[PDB]
């Protein structure tokens, strides 16, 4: 096993699935290639990964693979609104100018407006699963992986983390309860509804949520400590090394979720966590 | 009929009790959908073939928000510019962030509701939620608003209601649908009266204008046409409407002459 090379092909498919989900030669052609602009960005592809191997550890990974489209394009359309200037201006990122730079602000809010829906759309639609599907079922499972994915998309997930930044010196209960709910949540959705997709136990579905849970905060306060190499913040409020403390308990937190499974098949749901937390971006 | 006010009324409690004040955003969400054609046509063409309703008011109700969250979106101040507003009443800030709520909104109250089991098997399920998910999507609706961004005179141009307000009864048609039981004979058939059902309402409507919000048709073209369009467009929807046999469809008829006039 080789997990850097696993990346690198989870990624590829799943921007295979993305360029397939969206043709760029029916007719609003500005916006699907707005939405293409936007969507088929480059990227790490890190949560289509969650949600695929959280599928497998549970089943195998093309029966999830709709969702870990839906999922990275719910995450584009968490990008795109970003980057307005009515929000967190911050225009160019990456290497990319941001979507709103290339087409202006309403392409920019049309562009996520489409997304989200296409992300529910091609969860929803049959069309965009595999055959060698426990067709029974799978159907059934196909809907509350919709409502987990809805359920930690809107007021009670990211919207409300999008949010509580936006009000504006902070204490940790808030602190932490806005990363749980504007990183975290989004975790939450890919591995369980993966869970869900693969058929999982609801041991199985839960375990895999708190796993997302922890490194979801795990995500963002290495992103917090990060910062400080080369906003309230972590390091800030606790000290530098009690944030490099704290970062260390949150891995071996989702790591004993593991315990269930089979450390054969979860491989990648761990290796996963460990580049979430020592990666030097 | 006032039948229509009825339903009105129902959707509008189920909502009220779908979104609560609970923590946070949420305050400014009620105000979106608080502060006419695509949910009632939805219930009643459900009705049809006969369906215990309760089944279709989530349908219902998940289609006001859907408007709503794209409402909220067109008249944000990037897109037309002259004026209260959803958006400078919580800021365009929040304002954003809420039809981004209110979209996951509609697929969980429809999700909750829409009893699956029992009538609605879930493939149904999901068939609904691709609907009103593409209903909204690239295709349909967001290009509405796209082309509808200014030019605006085309003799087969000028139809962008036909993706802009057409293809939002045009789901709620085809939803009503499959909801009861609809063959795909009628599958295109019921949808059909959808869009242009849609049209209806507002083609007529921009003879006097709280709604949705350029790109009209009168001050587009000859008005006698606009005039015009109104009977193409009530006789095809008739055509439509009439395919139906073994009444009652007295009521999906009304619906076509409620539009002329308020």
């Amino acid at each position: 096993f080789d997990f850097n090379a696993y990346m690198g092909e989870k990624a590829a498919a799943v921007n295979r699935a993305l360029d397939a989900s969206i043709p760029a030669d029916e007719p609003p052609a500005a916006l699907h290639e707005a939405m293409r602009y936007a969507l088929l960005a480059g990227g790490k592809r890190v949560r289509p990964a969650l949600c695929l191997a959280a599928c497998a550890v549970v089943g195998r990974e093309a029966w999830a693979m709709p969702a870990a489209a839906a999922v990275e394009m719910v995450h584009t359309m968490s990008l795109v609104h970003d980057d307005l200037p009515c929000m967190d201006d911050d225009d160019l990122r990456r290497g990319k100018p941001t979507c709103h730079v290339v087409y202006g602000e309403p392409i920019a809010v049309l562009t996520g407006d489409a997304l989200l829906s296409l992300s529910f759309h091609h969860m929803a639609r049959f069309d965009s699963y595999p055959p060698d599907i426990d067709a029974d079922k799978h159907p059934a499972r196909v809907v509350r992986a919709i409502g987990e994915l809805a359920r930690c998309i809107g007021s009670e997930g990211l919207v409300a983390g999008q949010v509580v930044d936006l009000e504006m010196t902070v204490p940790l209960e808030r602190l932490e309860y806005i990363h749980l709910h504007k990183t975290a949540a989004l975790l939450e959705a890919s591995v369980v509804i993966g869970a869900i997709l693969g058929g999982g136990s609801d041991e199985q579905i839960e375990s895999l949520r708190m796993y997302a849970r922890s490194i979801g905060l795990l995500f963002q306060v290495v992103d917090d400590i990060l910062d400080v190499t080369k906003k309230t913040t972590y390091p800030k409020l606790l000290g530098l090394e009690k944030s490099r403390e704290f970062a260390e308990k949150l891995l071996s937190d989702a790591r004993e979720q593991l315990s269930g499974f089979d450390q054969e098949t979860a491989a990648p749901l761990l290796h996963l966590a460990n580049y979430i937390a020592y990666r030097q971006n | 009929r006032l039948y229509w006010t009825s339903l009105i009324a129902d959707v509008e409690a189920e909502l009220d009790a779908a979104m609560p004040i609970r923590t946070p955003i949420h305050s400014a969400m009620r105000y979106a959908v608080l502060p006419r054609a695509p949910p009632v046509l939805c219930v009643a063409a459900c009705e049809l073939l006969g369906a215990p309703r309760e089944a279709a008011l989530p349908a219902a109700v998940a289609l006001e928000m859907l408007h709503a969250a794209s409402l909220v979106h067109d008249d944000l101040p990037c897109f037309d510019a002259a004026p209260p507003s959803t958006h400078a009443a919580y800021g365009t800030d929040m304002a954003v962030l809420a039809g981004d709520a209110l979209f996951p909104l509609a697929y969980t109250h429809v999700i909750a509701h829409t009893p699956s089991p029992d009538p609605v098997p879930h493939a149904v399920l999901l068939r609904v939620l691709g609907e009103l998910a593409r209903a909204v999507g690239s295709t349909g609706m967001a290009a509405g608003q796209f082309l509808d961004l200014a030019a605006l005179g085309e003799a087969e141009v000028m139809k962008v209601l036909t993706k802009k307000f057409g293809e939002m009864a045009e789901c709620s048609a085809a939803c009503g649908a499959m909801l009861g039981g609809a063959g795909p004979d009628e599958e295109a058939a019921l949808r059909r009266y959808g869009r242009t059902i849609g049209v209806l309402y507002q083609l007529v409507d921009d003879i006097r204008s709280n709604g949705k919000m350029n790109a009209s048709v009168l001050r587009a073209l000859g008005m006698d046409r606009a005039l015009g369009i109104v009977e193409e467009l009530k006789a095809q929807a008739k055509m439509e409407a009439d395919r139906f046999g073994d009444k009652y469809g007295e009521r999906v008829l009304p619906l076509y002459s409620f539009v002329d006039y308020a």
